[PDB]
């Protein structure tokens, strides 16, 4: 179609995409021109039924969703699959009158391609919505990292750790599950490495905050280092989370 | 997930394409 974005989308569309790619070449080479195509009334009727149910359930979502971007990006896919379906239905009609109909064959290839393209669009639009759910979790952590600098007491720090810790565990789970699904290895590597770095820095962040909190009135030398270490760690963690957010939205070709 | 409806449409399309080639 060519390459699909996730292993789930791949598992759904890859077989029919390959079958259509072969059909396209067959048609380009005139391989189906010579023989009568049998009545496709039944198989086309099944496609029509599947299209109606797809669009029905898709339309339900468009008015049963809070998601504003999902609202606008989904409808064009219904129109595409609808168009494709009219060609398939028309081809079946033509073939009933004349199994050697050339226009019918053009409708078969273009309709099959249209079904694939529209369904691909639909699944990506849902996928994009799922990625937005992951990014909102990442942005939550980004925001909570900005208020590390306001922590001044041990009870502030304990509260901060108890809030940030689980948030990080949730993000880690989402990124780990997401990377496993990606079809592009380069992107998996970036997500894994970034998440690994974020996990490494968490205890480094808390260590520096603890020194500051426990020694702020001493005034050591360790205080200045604790402030610098905290600031630098927050900066580096934030950069890695922003990289995760970037990679989640790529892309390829 | 609209995976149920997508899989059904993909399989129905596969059946169609197979019938054309047969």
């Amino acid at each position: 179609m060519p390459v699909f974005h996730t292993r789930t989308i791949e598992s759904i569309l890859e077989p029919v995409a390959q079958q259509i790619s072969h059909l396209v070449i067959m048609h380009e080479e005139g391989e189906v021109d010579g023989k009568a195509i049998p009545d496709l009334t039944a198989p086309v009727s099944a496609v029509q039924a599947a299209v109606s149910n797809l669009v029905r359930v898709g339309k339900e979502t468009v008015q049963t969703t809070e998601d504003q971007i999902l609202k606008r990006d989904m409808p064009p896919a219904f129109i595409k699959v609808e168009n494709a379906c009219t060609k398939l239905v028309r081809a079946a009609q033509m073939l009933q009158a004349d199994p050697y109909s050339v226009p019918a064959r053009d409708y078969l290839i273009d309709g099959s391609r249209g079904i694939l393209s529209g369904t691909s669009d639909l699944l990506l639009t849902f996928d994009e919505a799922e990625v937005r759910k992951i990014i909102r979790v990442c942005k939550g952590i980004l925001e909570y990292l900005t208020v590390a600098e306001v922590v001044e007491t041990m009870e502030d720090l304990v509260t901060y750790t108890k809030n940030l810790g689980p948030g990080m565990t949730k993000m880690a789970k989402m990124i780990d599950e997401r990377q496993q699904e990606l079809t592009h290895q380069e992107h998996r590597v970036m997500l894994v490495n970034s998440m690994n770095t974020v996990k490494e820095l968490l205890p480094v962040l808390i260590s520096a905050m603890k020194i500051f909190v426990t020694t702020k009135n001493t005034k050591s030398q360790g205080i200045e280092e604790a402030l610098k270490n905290r600031n630098f760690t927050v900066e580096k963690m934030s950069a890695e989370i922003n990289e995760i957010i970037r990679v989640l939205q790529l892309t390829s070709w | 997930e609209m995976v149920r409806q997508a899989r059904i449409l993909a399989q129905a399309t596969s059946d169609l394409v197979n019938a054309i080639k047969a």
